[PDB]
């Protein structure tokens, strides 16, 4: 850790990923995960750029940071539950990062699948579902997603169940 | 294009 991999590689993958168009390829996320992981000592700049990343474009950016954080997610969820996943207030640590998390996950994911289509809306949902399972967010559903008016809402022109 | 591309949550 002698300035080797800091936020210079963080941030280059997300900006590199924008970049694209509309690829996301799974190695950025890697290699953003990994460093993460690697630095619990930087949560905050790390979640706050990716959740800004999401918010910043439309569905773009909101599909491709959704991802993102997503296996940032997992990762982290899993190492502070190893000891023991407390927070209260402010970054600092894994816990305090999904905490914060949870506390945008709302505008991010609501925004994400609205500005998103069938096509991307539905890999929103499923990911959404995954969630749940895993163990991720145990909120028992957020008002965020909670409120099934919000599929049912942004859900253009289409028949479903 | 040849880059691992789709990344599933389902699979890390």
């Amino acid at each position: 850790m002698q300035q080797d991999d800091d936020f210079q590689n963080f941030v280059a993958t997300l900006e590199s990923f924008k970049d694209l168009k509309s690829g996301i390829s799974g190695s950025r996320i890697k290699k953003l995960t990994t460093y993460a992981l690697d630095h619990i000592d930087i949560e905050s700049k790390i979640i706050s750029l990716i959740i800004d990343y999401s918010r910043l474009c439309p569905d773009s950016h909101k599909l491709g940071s959704l991802y993102i954080i997503d296996s940032i997610g997992r990762a982290y969820l899993d190492e502070t539950r190893s000891n023991s996943n407390s927070s209260s207030n402010k970054p600092g640590t894994c816990a305090h990062a999904i905490n914060t998390l949870g506390e945008v996950i709302q505008e991010l994911l609501s925004d994400a699948i609205a500005k998103s289509n069938q096509d991307h809306k539905e890999k929103i949902r499923m990911l959404l579902d995954i969630w749940d399972r895993s163990g991720l967010f145990q909120k028992s559903y957020l008002n965020a997603i909670r409120s099934k008016c919000f599929a049912m809402d942004l859900e253009h022109h289409h028949h479903h169940h | 294009d040849d880059d691992e591309d789709g990344y599933n949550p389902y699979t890390l």
